[PDB]
DNA sequence: CAGGAGAAGGAGCAGAGCG
DNA sequence: CGCTCTGCTCCTTCTCCTTTCCTCT
RNA sequence: GAGAGGA
């Protein structure tokens, strides 16, 4: 399965939409998430 | 090995679909207990039952106390299982009430809970995804060597 | 309630069965038809029959594209192959009771279009090979040794009917359910 | 049952069934290997054995499946084979020599754990309550999972209504070859396509060169008497003289003038089409002989089932049914795996003898044993790296399938039970097809109705229930000779007129003849059947919209044990169950004093079901052993499942392998990738008839909290819960995590 | 009504499943004028109306005679005759091979004459006689069916599966000026490009208002817009 | 339903070939062909019981009630024979119908 | 027309004959028929069903 | 119930024996269906509501159901009283077998209790047929979301 | 492995003009 | 008056798409 | 790389 310039552009996890509309970002955590009613909104 | 701690934000499920996380860990005396001073180990909302139908679970809670007051394990079977009048009969023996439902006090109050609390035993099962193992964060760190992104 | 016996004769070789596929029995009460029959071709080792059955020109024959398109020909070949079926036995009644013999090949005959293949072979001309072919190959190898025919005997049916229940062969150490089991 | 018939038998008896028979069947299949030159030397493989050197009278030592698991070796015991090589002073000499190791499958006829009593399984550092049927390669338990498929050799009609075609297509499957013979509906005209043939061929050609030339028998086999049938093939019966009129010769012809095979050896055109409709046409029926008379009425067959489909749809048969499914266990993929490799070792040993003998002079035999050890190796390497990968790479059949083995979850013992006896669509993603992923009501009891991999495999991966036996192939010749002794006329003694007034009995697809009296035949082989003079797998049924009385002997079909009912009443009587508990009729006595049989999901058709005793009117011909069974291993740990809602019971089903708890009672002396564990497991309250069978009770995974349904501290609006300290400090949802860390010192070439 | 139909109206695409034309009545407060106009703007088949086809030999010609039975004419109150049965037959002989010559001997006795090269005339005359009563006689040959409906407060009007809104509009016996099918680029072809943004709009709305779902128009409105 | 229609056939079918075997008593050039279940089971009588029931035997007790094979017609069927292929194929006549026979319980 | 011929079976056709003449026959058998016109009708009934009347 | 089906058995006799007078639009066995469903839809209607006015003060269904913090009225119906009809694929159930749903009922039956009605609550418990069709609703709406 | 929708060549006729 | 290009219109056979990712292994 | 939770 070579990898075409048309593969490496083409595709979801292409250039275009993997790279280019929609990166991966710094200062960013991810964790479960657990209810707090005395927490104010916002 | 790693000796692990229910933390709060871990999973819980209650082997009738009705999984759930850890909200809160309240310490026993803000807790409501019943005339023997039983607390709960865990306290299910209600709002789970009425739009997922989940009856056998009512019936589960009913037979398993009324089998530990008798000293016995009762069955759940699919169509069968110990009826639930059996049961009920039991649990009035007892001195509880025939719905399993009793009467708690409030443990930060310490009234009575003006509606009946449904009280019993409930086969609660903890499920692997534990939330130690998916905090994740980050600030800087390794980038793709191809297109310089995390 | 009346015993209505039957006994089996010898195999007296071979017998085989004709069935006419194409022939029908008569719409009326009384099918005894039967079309003139001769130059009857037969194939052993390969188990192949060919019967040939003349035309009335009189009724329906078409004389002018039968010979334009083919040879002269005014009867209809009909090929069919003998498969082996055990178990087939053919009765006919003598006296009160039943004589059945072996038949051992059954043969459906249809109609067979010689002509054509000729017409065709003619108008053209101007290593194990296993598995059916290999028969096939036989089939068109060496084959139509002649034979004769005869309407109406009486010497099969004598050899037949002649065993006259001289051994009536009514040893049997098994019992119903010792058959059943052995099937 | 599960006493003889363990929950983990579908992978046990294949693969015990595999090395007691299919080994000396592929030995005599490649037993001979020739040269060109030395006509006087051959190899003659005379016998094979796994894990038997010679007598023995023991089984050789094999390395205990648990040190194998710890040392990242692989468990599989050696291949012994007899050797019959000549000498140019032309002496036969024996020898019995290794070939190659193959993995044993844990607890089968080989596995040491076979008939192993908690003493030499604690010896063995073996938990008693594991379930085996999972190989141990490279150290990593992998699974051949159950592959599901559509049942070969068998006619399935669909009719794409979006364009008015309509189809009959058989993915006929031999030992050697696997092609579709399709039969379209174009132009409303019935055709013929193949993947060697070119292009639609009409269909009453290929009758034609099938041996039904008369143009007649034609409308009497496809239409019988029907008016409105024949009208509809009428169309297509004159595509054999519009072109020109047509013989059998010219059709076969015709046939192989379109044929696209290739011919290796010089061949005429009209010996290649006979070979087109000799094998290639259909691979499941090989007439060799001179009569074609079988295949021309299967092809009539195919085209009466399109123009009954063609008349008025709705007459079709779906694809989902679970009656038209095959199940294909570890056995037969072991076997189709080994075949290939041994054909390809043979291939280079006697490329290899070829290359060594092809000097002149001093053509040595002494030592001629070397290259089948050098080629010892390649064998087992090829084996299990094919099963640890999961990609079966054959080149036979062309054919390549991945994932089809799964390493063993280790999660709870639930969990560890459900990845076996677990089935897996062939379908790979049926993205809007709501047909497979449905809950076809023909599977009940058959599969679990309630266990499915929610999410993007939910109702494509699907689990056994617990009454359900995998049937093996019984026997195929005796059968034929039962239903001519039965009475059916066999069929070349039918004629075409008289063929569909009567019901035609179908034999695995392939009609065999016309019997009259279809009731009479059908209860007197059930009656054969259940009197143990046939084997218990062999399911024979009527059916009526096309009148056939089909028997249906291949394995792969589901089945389940019911108990056979006569008029108004039963047939346990009360005694034989008596019996059963004291301790003798274990199971077995019922099938052999007729109780009891086992039904396949065809045969069901034909039959008159009673959920209870209570329910018996004087027409049913079957009563349910009991209806929990219609869950799997995982739906049992549910308590009261009928008063749920079925999603909460999959949702269950789902969750339930992922619950940490107990795991076996070596989890102590055992080292996984990642193993998760409960301090203090606790037996469930209220348990359930099935969770007693598969020892739920012994390594639980949960506790009985003491829970109060009620509103409170806010903290638990959606699903969310209150957990109670002061019981998680006295020890409550306790549990360990166990990863293990591996280390290779490996030694360089240097 | 579902996501399959956003998806279509999106999509834009060229045929669609199930295309409904909502055709009013001039007059609809009798059945019986509800049925005169049904009959003209359906696919009514020679199979409905011929009672029975057959295929005659002569001494050196032949020939297909079908018999419409004027019988199932007066019961079904078509609008035709003999003549324009003919014609309807000899005009849609596009999908036939050729039609040049019709007879009619007594009480509508249609006779379609085929003469000529060996063989032809046989088959030729057969496939015409399979592919005779199938020919579109009155009605729009485009039309599934058609189901006359009863609205709310008396009212009633037609329902048509099919691709004629043109044909529909124009036909005797409805009002043209409110006819509507489904069909959004059907409506774009037949009433300009502002009904096809109309269309649109309108039917987004209907498809998310039918299924109970609360989305402002003004979204829909400029849906439409971007599209057209 | 399916019992019953079977049982009323299968009487039709006794009556009608004890009526055929009457009416074949005379052999000008008449057959009739029997299938039986193979390996000979090792003769008997076509015992006829009251009401027109019909059943076989062998030397070894067992008595096969089937009667009635397909009453296919419009397919002419002769028999023929081979003597020593010397001159043979000599017509042994056409046969009426077919009589099957089959094991009972 | 569908019609068999006897002795072959075969589907009947009619053919351009000599001087023009629509003779009914058989290909591959020595078959023919004089032709009546063939005033026996290949007749086929189309299953109408019952229709309603308003007007 | 029992007069619901007494009523549908009536109406699947007519349509065997007889004929029933077809509905404009649909043919005979689709009138059939309709008929029928129609019919349960109505009992099953009507004994849901003589449930929820017979259900006490205080319930905590009806609160949820009345508050709307939770459910409806409908789900408190299917818990006490009945859950009447398993429409998939917006009909009845299919034919998993030749003319029958399951092999526990005689061919060619149509009346309830055999195509998919469930006369049982979730607090009665379903009977195994009735379990069966509630499932294959289930896996229509877990397989219809993904 | 299915489903949807365009672009590109054969292919079979109308239509026009003609010497 | 057939004959011979254009031109149009089918008809068939081809190509590019099918969430979110979020982990482990 | 591809096997499977998961929401
Ligand atoms: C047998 C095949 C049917 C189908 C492929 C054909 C046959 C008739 C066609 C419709 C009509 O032409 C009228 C409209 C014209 C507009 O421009 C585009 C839309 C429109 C509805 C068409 C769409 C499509 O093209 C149809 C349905
Ligand atoms: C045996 C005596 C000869 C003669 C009486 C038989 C033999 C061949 C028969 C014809 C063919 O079958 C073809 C046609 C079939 C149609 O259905 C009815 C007419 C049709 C012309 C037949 C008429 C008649 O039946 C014939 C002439
Ligand atoms: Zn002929």
């Amino acid at each position: 399965p070579i990898r075409g310039f048309c593969q490496r552009l083409k595709g979801k996890q292409g250039r275009f939409r993997g790279n280019l509309s929609g990166k991966r970002v710094d200062f960013s955590g991810r964790t479960v998430i657990s209810p707090d009613p005395n927490l104010s909104i916002d | 090995r790693q000796n692990r701690r229910p933390e709060l934000g871990d999973k819980f499920s209650s082997r009738h679909g009705q999984k759930g996380v850890c909200g809160i860990i309240v310490k026993q005396e803000d807790m409501p207990f019943n005339d023997q001073g039983i607390v709960p180990d865990i306290i299910m909302n209600p709002h789970g039952f009425p739009s997922r139908m989940t009856v056998g679970k009512m019936i589960e809670l009913i037979s398993g106390k009324a089998g530990v007051l008798n000293g016995t394990l009762e069955y759940g079977t699919c169509f069968g299982g110990s009826k639930l009048e059996d049961m009920s009969k039991i649990l009035v023996d007892q001195g509880f009430n025939y719905s399993g439902k009793d009467m708690l006090y409030s443990g930060i109050t310490g009234e009575c809970l003006q509606a009946y609390i449904f009280f019993g035993p409930i086969y609660y099962q903890k499920l692997k995804h534990m939330v130690l193992d998916k905090m994740h964060a980050r600030a800087r760190g390794p980038r793709a060597v191809l297109t310089r992104q995390p | 309630i009346e015993e209505f016996p039957l006994k089996i004769s010898g195999e007296e070789e071979s017998l085989h069965v004709f069935q006419y596929a194409n022939r029908p029995r008569l719409v009326g009460r009384k099918p005894a038809e039967h079309p003139f029959i001769s130059a009857a071709r037969y194939k052993p080792k390969s188990h192949l029959w060919e019967i040939d059955i003349p035309l009335d020109e009189q009724a329906f024959y078409n004389k002018d594209k039968a010979e334009s398109e083919w040879n002269g020909v005014n009867v209809q070949t009909l090929k069919g192959v003998g498969v082996e079926n055990n178990g087939q036995y053919a009765a006919f009644v003598k006296d009160m009771q039943v004589y059945l013999v072996p038949i051992e090949r059954v043969a459906q005959l249809k109609p067979f279009f010689k002509y054509i293949d000729d017409a065709n072979v003619t108008r053209k001309q101007e290593n194990r090979l296993t598995g059916s072919l290999l028969a096939h190959k036989v089939a068109d190898e060496e084959a139509n040794i002649e034979l004769t025919w005869a309407e109406g005997t009486f010497e099969q049916f004598k050899d037949t009917i002649v065993k006259e229940a001289e051994d009536k062969t009514l040893v049997a150490l098994e019992k119903q359910e010792d058959y059943i089991d052995n099937l | 049952f599960l006493k003889v018939k363990g929950l983990v038998k579908q992978h046990l008896d294949s693969f015990n069934y595999f090395v007691d028979t299919d080994l000396k069947k592929i030995i005599k299949a490649n037993q001979l290997i020739l040269s060109d030159v030395d006509p006087e030397f051959y190899l003659k493989y005379v016998d094979i054995r796994v894990g038997k050197k010679s007598s023995s009278s023991t089984k050789d030592y094999l390395t205990p499946p648990h040190e194998c698991r710890l040392r990242d070796m692989t468990y599989s015991a050696p291949i012994y084979v007899d050797i019959e090589y000549t000498r140019g002073r032309n002496i036969i000499m024996h020898k019995d020599v290794e070939i190659g190791r193959m993995p044993i499958m844990l607890r089968s006829n080989k596995c040491i754990l076979y008939d192993a009593d908690e003493s030499k399984m604690a010896k063995l550092n073996e938990c008693p309550l594991d379930p085996g049927g999972y190989f141990i390669v490279n150290g990593t338990e992998k699974v051949i999972l159950v592959q599901e498929q559509l049942s070969k050799n068998r006619i399935i009609v669909e009719a794409d209504e979006k364009k008015g075609i309509v189809q009959a297509s058989v993915t006929s499957s031999t030992h050697e070859r696997k092609s579709k013979t399709y039969v379209i509906t174009k132009n409303g005209k019935i055709y013929l396509k193949h993947n060697s043939i070119a292009e639609e061929i009409p269909i009453a050609i290929v009758l034609k060169a099938c041996g039904i030339l008369s143009d007649l028998e034609i409308m009497q086999l496809v239409c019988g008497n029907d008016s409105s049938y024949q009208d509809i093939f009428a169309v297509n019966l004159e595509e054999s003289s519009k072109l020109d009129i047509y013989t059998q010769q010219q059709a076969l012809e015709y046939i192989g003038a379109k044929v696209k095979t290739m011919r290796r050896q010089k061949l005429t055109i009209l010996q290649e089409g006979i070979e087109a409709i000799a094998t290639t046409v259909i691979a499941h029926l090989t007439v060799e002989a001179l009569d074609f008379r079988e295949k021309a009425l299967y092809i009539a067959m195919m085209t009466r089932r399109v123009v009954m489909a063609m008349y008025n749809p709705k007459m079709i048969d779906d694809r989902d049914y679970v009656g038209n499914k095959r199940l294909e266990l570890a056995g037969q993929l072991i076997s189709l795996l080994f075949e290939d490799l041994f054909k390809k070792f043979n291939n280079d040993f006697k490329l290899s003898i070829d290359k060594v003998l092809k000097k002149p002079n001093r053509a040595m035999e002494y030592d001629a044993l070397l290259s089948i050890n050098v080629h010892s190796n390649n064998i087992t390497s090829g084996l299990n790296r094919a099963i640890s990968t999961g990609n079966w790479s054959l080149k036979r059949f062309k054919m390549e399938r991945a994932g089809v083995t799964h390493v063993l979850s280790r999660l709870s013992y639930i969990s560890a039970l459900g990845m076996m006896t677990r089935i897996s669509s062939q379908f790979e993603k049926s993205r809007k097809v709501s047909g497979p992923r449905a809950l076809q009501p023909s599977q009940f009891g058959m599969l679990c109705t309630a266990d499915t991999p929610e999410g993007e495999a939910c109702g494509l991966v699907k689990n056994l229930a617990l009454m359900t036996h995998i049937t093996t192939d019984d026997e195929e010749e005796p059968i034929k000779k039962l239903c001519y002794v039965l009475g059916v006329e066999d069929i070349t003694l039918i004629d075409s007129a008289s063929l569909h007034l009567n019901y035609g009995v179908y034999l695995n697809g392939t009609l065999i003849g016309s019997i009259r009296f279809p009731t009479k035949f059908v209860t007197q082989f059930r009656h054969l059947r259940r009197t143990g003079k046939v084997s218990e797998f062999i399911s024979i049924y009527s059916n009526s919209h096309q009148m056939a009385v089909h028997i249906a002997t291949d394995g792969g079909r589901i089945c389940r044990p019911l108990i056979i009912v006569s008029d108004g009443q039963s047939r346990v009587k009360d005694i034989h169950l008596r019996k059963l508990l004291d301790g003798e009729l274990d199971f077995d006595d019922f099938l052999k004093l007729g109780l009891v049989e086992y039904l396949d999901v065809n045969e069901e058709n034909d039959s008159y079901i009673a959920l209870y005793e209570k329910d018996i009117v004087p027409s049913m011909t079957h009563l349910e052993i009991e209806p929990f069974t219609i869950l799997g291993a995982v739906a049992g740990l549910i308590p009261y499942p009928h008063h749920n809602q079925s999603p909460r019971n999959t949702y269950q089903c789902a969750m339930g392998k992922q619950a940490i708890g107990a795991i076996a009672y070596n989890q102590f002396k055992r080292i996984d990738t990642l193993l998760y564990l409960m301090t203090y497991p606790q037996q469930p309250m209220v348990k359930t008839k099935t969770i007693e069978l598969i020892d739920y009770d012994k390594l639980p995974a949960g506790q009985n909290a003491t829970v109060a349904v009620m509103s409170y501290s806010g903290y638990d609006i959606e699903d969310a819960l209150v957990l109670n300290k002061s019981s998680i400090d006295r020890g409550f949802g306790r549990c360990e995590t166990r990863r293990k860390t591996t280390t290779v010192l490996k030694r360089y070439a240097n | 009504l579902g996501v399959p139909r956003i998806k279509e109206i999106i999509n834009a695409s060229k045929v669609i499943s199930t295309p409904i034309i909502n055709a009013v009545l001039v007059n609809d407060n009798d059945e019986r004028a509800a049925r005169v106009v049904k009959g003209r703007v359906e696919k009514t088949l020679l199979s409905d109306v011929a009672f029975y086809v057959q295929d005659v030999y002569k001494d050196n010609l032949s020939f297909i005679q079908v018999r419409i039975d004027l019988g199932t004419i007066d019961k079904l109150q078509l609008e035709l005759t003999i003549e324009d049965i003919a014609v309807a037959i000899t005009r849609a002989s596009k999908l036939k091979i050729q039609a040049s010559d019709v007879n009619i001997i007594g009480k509508d006795r249609i006779a379609i004459n085929v003469f000529p090269s060996e063989n032809d005339v046989f088959y030729r005359m057969q496939q015409l006689r399979r592919a005779l009563p199938d020919v579109v006689v009155k009605g729009l040959p485009d039309i599934s069916r058609a189901v006359i409906n009863i609205r709310d407060d008396g009212k009633r009007e037609l329902l048509v599966e099919g691709y004629g809104l043109r044909d529909v509009m124009c036909t005797d016996g409805v009002i043209g000026s409110r006819t509507t099918t489904n069909h959004v680029l059907e409506v774009f072809s037949v009433l300009g490009i502002e009904a096809a943004r109309y269309s649109i709009i309108r039917e987004i709305n209907y498809t998310m208002s039918n299924h109970g779902m609360s989305v402002d128009p003004r979204h829909i409105q400029l849906l439409g817009d971007v599209m057209t | 339903k399916e019992a019953a229609a079977e049982l009323e056939l299968l009487n039709a079918d006794h009556q009608h070939i004890l009526r055929k075997l009457k009416k074949m008593n005379n052999k000008p050039e008449r057959f009739m062909v029997f299938q039986l279940p193979t390996r000979l089971p090792a003769v008997g009588s076509i015992r006829v019981h009251k009401s027109g029931k019909l059943s076989v035997k062998i030397g070894n007790v067992v008595m096969d009630i089937g009667k009635g094979a397909e009453t296919t017609f419009l397919q002419d069927v002769i028999a023929l024979s081979i003597a020593d292929d010397a001159s043979s194929a000599e017509l042994l006549g056409r046969v009426d119908g077919k009589i099957v026979v089959t094991p009972q319980i | 027309m569908l019609s068999f011929c006897p002795s072959c079976n075969n589907m009947l056709l009619i053919t351009s004959g000599d001087s023009g003449v629509y003779t009914l026959a058989c290909r591959s058998c020595p078959y023919e028929f004089p032709i009546e016109g063939i005033e026996i009708y290949d007749r086929k009934k189309l299953p109408r069903k019952e229709v309603d009347d308003v007007l | 119930v029992e007069i619901a089906y007494h009523k549908c058995d009536e109406l699947i006799t007519l349509f065997n024996k007889g004929e029933l007078e077809t509905q404009p639009g649909c043919n005979e066995e689709q009138t059939l269906e309709a008929k029928i469903g129609g019919l349960l839809s109505k009992v099953r209607e009507e004994v849901g509501d003589v449930c929820i006015n017979e259900l006490d003060n205080w319930n905590a269904p009806l609160i949820m159901a009345t508050c709307g913090s939770k459910g409806s009225t409908l789900n408190v119906s299917q818990m006490v009283a009945v859950v009447g009809q398993q429409i998939i694929s917006g009909n009845r159930v299919p034919d998993g077998f030749q003319d029958r749903s399951l092999p526990h009922f005689p061919k060619n039956s149509k009346t309830p209790q055999s195509k998919g009605f469930v006369r049982n609550s979730f607090f009665s418990g379903l009977s195994p047929p009735e379990f069966l069709f509630h499932a294959i609703s289930g896996r229509e709406g877990l397989v219809d979301t993904a």
